[PDB]
């Protein structure tokens, strides 16, 4: 039997505001490389043959970009069909569609429009298909995690998840979120129906990279409360009276697996793809095939583009990358970055664990640290920034203007915490 | 004639990524079935296109994941017989067939390479003897165990780290009572001083000798130029390279730094730029003793091999 | 009365002699509780250090004497009998069980070496109470003067030999590196640790957390790829476990590897040790003294499945895992004792006289 | 010495021997020269001295008054104890290694080590030692709170909730010290424990051991599950009709009866725990049960399932399963009911 | 050292023989006389046999102020074996086998013995124009040395010219 797999095109939660105005969260070019086209490789590599994208926001344009990328192609052994519908903007309507459409033979995964990943699913797939056909059609959804400590970058207040898990079948007999609790609730009757040993855990970082059975739109369609796969587990783990149907997990040891969410994990997932954690994805690599980006990979991973023509007496420290067509300015000094294609840089410029992107241009005398610049994001000279001081679409700054921390600026007067302009004022 | 694609990007793909083939002779030898189909089911006039079109295709085959050249180096040394078969033919017709058979002479020949390896092995062990050998080559474990069957050494094979791969034929050679002692990387010198001599693989021998192993052994090389115990490199004639040592050091393979430092340990990965590669650079003055299923040679004798296979001009591939 | 931890296993050819002991049998479970045999204090830190919880040397001599201290100053003396007598004889068992839960490394042989000597002084002079309270006063003296005042000495030395710009090299849980390499940032002087770590007892993570829990741009990455960041490891700041009368530096199996890789690669070495790890012997090779540990933690969980499951079940599989390495006195290019920068092969005269 | 032989339990000799010589001798074997001992207190202060019939020698002891809780009972005998202490039951028949209990206190330098064989859900460390979390069911309403912290120490709690403790606990003496400060609790088992493993977070931490167990556990007035565990002990008491006069004539099947072993046929038991100083040799039918001491059979009687208590001559074809005859009732031509007779 | 060091243990001794005058032959005997394993060798093989040996004892006639002992001879080209197999060379001289003079002081540092010995008188013309040299004491130089087995312990080659200062003067160099 096949796998299909379904990409939904975009997670509900529209938070990358104004980022998710000016190009979808899902082409995000998080190192050069669009988001989508992680999930893509995961995909193939994992094992699948078919693939959905089903795009909601400014779809023509993940299209766009998808069409005439590598999968589209008919050389690939993955299939992929553009589900195009502009109609409805939450996941359980995904769901509902793959039900009514009968999109799904068995064993469709289901992936977010941007899992980082590289986890060979094929043990958790095996046990899967075991389970299901060994007890009859009672799973419906096998968990995947991955290990990790309460404190690692990428898992940060915003989706800490905790689970109580049985031993051995690896269910999740209780599940919840932990952004803004310190407390924790459960049943006592819960553990009466596992006196085996339930273990409640901590360490599983979510990949959001749950194989769905097509039981999975079964159960969905027939609510219609449930509009994302967090109300959807809740729901089946709060009718654990009336055909509860266990939602399955497995914990995996090796591979890396985290989801671009919000920006704070999209910095850590960067600064984590650059330092090689998910071979083999690392742009060197170049899985999307595309000589625009040949990362010849130097020495203390000091990446390094075709035709980079950096500047004089600059040192890179590490986990730098450098987009194709660049130019750097004398006695700069990267660490951690990343630069985009083709996007100049002046004249003494520190770019600590900042974030470049394409068509940038930073002249001479500026100092930026952990930010970010969206496209295109002209800099004038003597400027500083501070953490998270992210800003967007060709907004210019002043010289001699230093920014506080949470200073989002773009063209959105009301969204961005401030106006697009060419000083810091006249919205 | 799409199945010639297809192919293509399979073996692209699982060379990409895919674990297996395991031994290189599997690696070579699943390239040489390609190769066959490429230059069987395509259209060239003359020889020379093919030279280009098979050329392009090594490019792409070798510039996909060039840390592994032994599929480069079948590339190369088909270009090698095209070369031979146009200049036989030339100072057209049928020179298909022609490349057809000297193929399937070069594919038999690399199908027992194993086996002259193994014949010529027993005239440089003797009993009363202990051997170190590294990591985990099928080339280095079928050596020990077939001079096993005629007398019974002490072979100590230090685990690699990053993989106790060392470890599995540390259980394989523990089924022909060889006396396997495992010992673990960093103790290399600690023992080095009771081990008469080396054993070592390769994933490559580069143009002069300076062969390029699994991570641990520059190590083992130079604590056996240390105590002038010497290295039997066990490589057999196919793995080499016109390649040299000193080319932009994107050489080794930088694996996932899950080996070293897991990603459960915590926090402390903010600013630890952990490092692992899995391939010790080796400089040639090291290097004693050259195995090859011609014989025995010099790390001299390489040069003479590489301008003896693979024609010069097409080192840049 | 004293019950000993039987072999594991299969030795290797030349460690027929050498111990080999398993991390399971302490002897806390045949000998009874109420320890009217061993003070309790003495079989607490005889477990504790079967466990393997207290590792090096300076803290398994801290833990050595902080027992000592709680037995002596609770210690009963027997009538019609010389405390410099007595003491000795109710406490050789107690030694000889300590070496049976666990070998006695070079600073805690001079420990008791130096706590035998000062019991020989004391005497019939004061009465028990008197001598006693003396003892206990004259090992704290020692637990400060001969390590932590050591450890600043050394940090005020080493300050002078770390350049703002370069960066350094460590192994394992050394504590004089730890202190020096934090001291050494703290006076604004900037460098860039790049720790190695071997295994089974993946200990590197020690020094790399207690670095990086202090502002220490620290790199890690195991030892048999160490052999790859030489062309920029500007020096070389090792451990020393031990020291002895030759100048080989006896210590963790890896700082000789990683001594020899760096002298080919030319860049300076730096040993770091006190002065009471001067054992009074000499040792030419890594084999004539070394501890074997528990070796059925050398299996890794690599890919699925562990390794060499049935260690022990084949006739013919054998596993070494050494502790310590001796690294020659033609590679260690400085050994920075607070007594001074001797380097290495004037060692056997400064720290003997 | 620096160790305790100090006992608990309240409420009593029944059984094969009297219920305090097992752990007593459990004791004696494992090291434990002296042995403390906290005697008789539920109304009388006299059964010491038939509580000093013990074969050893070697005792200490005090009898009390009326009630007395555990936690009580401990900062009541505060006075006469100066070191570490290991609090044991007269009601726990196990043949534990105990020195792994002390071992796991040492080693760690927890502050109290305890032990629990498989009410009483703990939550334990992702390791199988340092318990974080123990309570019983009708302890909190429906959820378990779960405080943070333990979860952001350990994100992987391992948890036992079928599974029964053991009470005996190793304390260190400063936790007893300031147990005695405390004069609020009473039990031990209840509120002692969960006290200290709520306050063990919030350098010097008041770290718990537990040791979790499959091998033997404790009994109370229902030794139902006393007479397996003397039948299991009866494979292991004369080494950890057994000790008497052995005929070998009648159905000695897995029993033992002690002395005055009354050597007589036509009398028959199964699955047997028989005592002593009895005149039961003529004709009877099966028992299929355990019984204390000081019993009698006669014409052919039919006992089943039950207890045949001390004292008492009963005999001539009865008919009663799962009824306890126990202390008070002695009838010789009579049919039992089947259910709780209260004797 | 080795006949009390190998009652316990049996390992392998190769007693090189001095060639001069074969000297190791009664050594290799009086070994023999309690089955030590020992394989006697002609002195001209050693870089042959060197690298199947772990520790290189060699007994020394004197030591010098440098370490730099002079011993029988041929055990400088066993040293410079030894030292390119780096085995160690477990020297061993009690205390008065050291004089503090250097080591070139001694005009003819060695000492020529009768010719006599390695082209015998009954050879005939040919000892007309043949300078039969026969230097029967070779001069180990400094750093080829790791190991002194003197009666107060284990040394090293600079743990040496403080043993002058704690055994002689300085100025009773030159007696």
């Amino acid at each position: 039997p096949p796998l299909q797999a379904v990409l939904v095109a975009d997670s509900f939660d529209r938070r990358f505001f104004p980022i998710s105005k000016d190009q979808p969260r899902v082409l995000l070019p998080l190192a050069n490389v669009a988001l989508i086209d992680y999930t893509l490789e995961f995909l193939t590599a994992t094992g699948v043959q078919e693939t959905f994208v089903f795009c909601c926001w400014k779809a023509a344009q993940i299209k766009e970009h998808l069409l005439k990328s590598k999968w589209c192609r008919p050389t690939s052994l993955n299939v992929v069909r553009i589900i195009t519908s502009e109609l409805y903007r939450s996941l359980g309507d995904v769901l509902r569609d793959v039900d009514a459409k009968a999109l799904v033979r068995s064993d469709f995964l289901l992936v977010y429009g941007d899992v980082i990943s590289n986890i060979n699913i094929t043990r958790a797939l095996e046990e899967h298909r075991l389970r299901r056909k060994l007890e009859k059609n009672v799973s419906v959804m096998t968990m995947i995690f991955k290990e990790s400590s309460p404190s690692h970058p990428t898992r940060c207040h915003e989706d800490n998840v905790v689970v109580a898990v049985d031993s051995t079948t690896n269910r999740v007999l209780h599940f919840q979120k932990t952004q803004g609790l310190r407390r924790f609730a459960f049943p006592l009757s819960l553990f009466q129906g596992s006196s085996d040993g339930v273990e409640v855990r901590y360490d599983l970082l979510d990949c959001h990279i749950s194989i769905c059975s097509p039981q999975v739109a079964q159960l969905f369609t027939d609510n219609f409360d449930y509009q994302t796969r967090d109300d959807f587990v809740r729901g089946l783990l709060v009718n654990e009276e009336i055909l509860g149907n266990q939602i399955h997990m497995h914990v995996t040891a090796k591979e890396y697996g985290a989801r671009v969410s919000n920006l704070h994990m999209y910095s850590a997932v960067c600064a984590d793809v650059i330092r090689r954690w998910v071979y083999p994805l690392t742009p060197e690599a170049n899985f999307t095939d595309s000589t625009t980006q040949s990362c010849t990979h130097s020495r203390h991973n000091i990446y390094r583009g075709p035709e980079v023509s950096l500047g004089h007496g600059s040192i890179l420290e590490e986990n730098v990358l450098l987009g194709s067509g660049t130019v750097i300015g004398s006695n700069c000094f990267i660490t951690n970055s990343v630069i985009g294609p083709g996007c100049h840089i002046g004249d003494n410029v520190v770019l600590d664990q900042t974030y470049l992107w394409q068509g940038v241009r930073v002249a001479a005398g500026a100092q930026i640290h952990q930010s970010l610049l969206c496209d295109n994001a002209e800099v004038k000279e003597r400027v500083t920034l501070k953490p998270r001081s992210v800003l967007t679409s060709q907004v210019v700054v002043g010289p001699n203007i230093t920014l506080p921390e949470g200073s989002v600026i773009s063209l959105h007067p009301p969204d961005a915490e401030e106006d697009e302009d060419d000083g810091e004022f006249s919205d | 004639g799409s199945e010639l694609s297809e192919r293509i990007e399979s073996f692209v793909e699982t060379l990409k990524r895919g674990g297996g083939p395991r031994s290189s002779e599997e690696m070579a030898r699943e390239t040489l079935g390609l190769l066959r189909q490429i230059i069987t089911d395509h259209r060239w006039s003359n020889a020379g296109e093919l030279m280009e079109l098979i050329r392009r295709e090594g490019r792409r085959m070798t510039a996909a994941q060039p840390s592994e050249t032994t599929v480069g180096n079948m590339v190369r040394r088909v270009l090698k017989i095209i070369r031979e078969e146009y200049g036989r033919l030339h100072g057209y017709a049928q020179l298909q067939s022609n490349i057809i058979e000297a193929i399937n002479e070069l594919l038999v020949e690399l199908e027992g390479t194993m086996e002259n390896i193994a014949a010529q092995a027993l005239e440089h062990i003797h009993s009363n003897e202990v051997i170190m050998t590294i990591g985990f080559s099928r080339t280095v474990e079928a050596f020990l165990k077939e001079a096993a069957r005629k007398r019974k050494f002490h072979v100590i094979v230090a685990e690699c780290a990053p993989f106790c791969q060392g470890h599995e034929m540390a259980v394989n050679l523990s089924k022909a009572g060889i006396e396997t002692t495992v010992m673990t990387d960093a103790a290399i010198f600690a023992v080095m001083s009771r081990v008469n001599k080396v054993i070592i693989g390769t994933k490559t021998i580069l143009a002069n000798g300076a062969l390029r192993a699994v991570t641990g052994t520059h190590t083992l090389a130079l604590a056996a130029k240390h105590h002038s115990t010497p290295l039997i490199v066990c490589a057999p004639m196919f793995k080499l390279s016109p390649q040299f040592p000193n080319e932009e050091d994107s050489f080794h393979k930088f694996v996932a730094p899950e080996e070293v430092l897991p990603f459960t340990e915590g926090d402390i990965l903010e600013k630890v730029s952990v490092h692992c590669p899995v391939f010790d650079y080796v400089p040639p003055e090291l290097i004693t003793l050259f195995i090859s299923n011609i014989g025995g040679n010099a790390p001299s004798y390489i040069y003479r091999l590489m301008s003896e296979l693979y024609h010069p001009d097409d080192h840049v591939l | 009365q004293v019950p000993t931890r039987k072999d594991y296993g299969s030795k290797v050819s030349l460690f027929s002699h050498l111990p080999q002991y398993s991390r399971q049998n302490s002897l806390t479970q045949f000998m009874s509780i109420p320890s009217s045999v061993i003070h309790p204090a003495m079989v607490r830190l005889g477990l504790q250090y079967s466990q393997g919880l207290v590792s090096g040397s300076n803290a398994r001599c801290i833990a050595l004497l902080r027992a000592l201290q709680q037995v002596i100053q609770d210690y009963t003396t027997p009538p019609n009998e010389e405390l410099s007598r007595d003491l000795v004889n109710k406490l050789k068992p107690y030694m000889s069980f300590l070496t049976q839960c666990r070998p006695l490394s070079a600073s805690m042989h001079n420990a008791i070496k130096f706590l035998n000597k000062e019991i020989t002084s004391v005497g019939s002079s004061k009465r028990e109470e008197e001598a006693k309270s003396e003892l206990r006063a004259a090992i704290d003296r020692y637990v400060q003067e001969k390590i932590v005042l050591a450890a600043q000495a050394i940090s005020r030395f080493a300050y002078q030999k770390i350049s703002n710009g370069d960066v350094i090299l460590v192994y394992g849980c050394s504590s004089l590196v730890s202190r020096i390499l934090q001291e050494a940032w703290t006076e604004g002087r900037r460098f860039r640790v790049v720790v190695v770590d071997s295994r089974p007892w993946l200990e590197g993570r020690h020094t790399l957390r207690s670095l990086v829990h202090a502002g220490v741009p620290a790199s890690y990455l195991l030892i048999p790829a160490a052999s790859y960041v030489l062309p920029e490891v500007s020096k070389v700041l090792l451990g020393a476990h031990a020291l002895l009368a030759n100048g080989s530096v006896m210590s963790r199996v890896g700082t000789a590897q990683l001594a020899l890789v760096a002298r080919a690669h030319n860049v300076p070495v730096l040993v770091c040790c006190e002065t009471y790890k001067f054992c009074e012997r000499v040792q030419t090779d890594a084999f004539v003294s070394n501890e074997l540990d528990d070796p059925d933690d050398l299996q890794c969980k690599r890919g699925e499945h562990v390794a060499l499951a049935n260690w022990q079940n084949h006739a013919s599989l054998r596993l070494l895992n050494l502790v310590y390495d001796v690294t020659p006195p033609e590679l260690v290019d400085l050994v920075i004792t607070e007594l001074g920068m001797i380097p290495c092969s004037s060692v056997p005269v400064v720290l003997r006289v | 010495m620096e160790f305790q032989a100090v006992v608990m339990a309240v409420g009593l000799p029944v059984g094969n021997k009297p219920l305090i010589w097992y752990p007593l001798n459990l004791l004696e074997r494992v090291g434990f020269e002296e042995v403390i001992v906290v005697t008789t207190r539920d109304v009388q202060k006299a059964l010491c001295a038939e509580f000093k019939m013990k074969m050893k020698p070697d005792i200490v002891c005090i009898p009390d008054d009326a009630d007395m809780g555990t936690a009580d009972s401990l900062r009541y005998i505060y006075p006469k104890l100066k070191t570490d202490v290991l609090v044991l039951s007269c009601d726990l028949i196990t043949d534990v290694a105990l020195h792994e209990v002390v071992d796991l206190f040492r080693a760690y330098d927890a502050s109290l080590a305890m032990l629990m064989r498989k009410r009483d859900f703990i939550g334990v460390d992702s390791t199988g030692k340092r318990l974080l979390f123990m309570a019983n069911e009708a302890d909190l309403d429906e959820e378990l709170v779960i405080k943070g912290s333990i979860l952001q120490k350990h994100p992987r709690i391992r948890f036992h909730t079928g599974l029964v403790d053991a009470h005996l606990y190793c304390l260190k003496k400063y936790i007893v010290d300031f147990l005695m400060e405390n004069g609020s609790i009473t039990s031990i088992r209840s509120e002692l424990i969960p006290y200290l493993v709520r306050k063990q977070f919030s350098l010097k931490s008041l770290d718990i051991y537990s040791f979790i167990k499959e091998a033997n556990t404790l009994n109370l007035a229902p030794y139902d599950a006393c007479w397996n565990a003397c039948r299991g002990d009866r494979w292991e008491d004369l080494s950890r009709s057994s000790a008497q006069i052995v005929s070998k004539h009648l159905v000695g099947v897995d029993s033992l009866i002690g002395p005055e072993t009354q050597i007589g046929e036509k009398s028959s038991i199964k699955r047997s725990v028989i005592g002593s100083s009895c005149l039961i040799k003529d004709r009877v039918t099966i028992t299929n049960c355990l019984l204390m001491n000081s019993v009698t059979v006669e014409e052919g009687s039919n006992i089943q399932g039950s207890v045949i208590c001390n004292n008492a001559v009963i005999e001539k074809g009865a008919d009663i399963k799962d009824c306890l005859i126990g202390s008070g009732q002695r009838i010789e031509a009579k049919a039992k009911r089947v259910n709780e007779v209260i004797v």
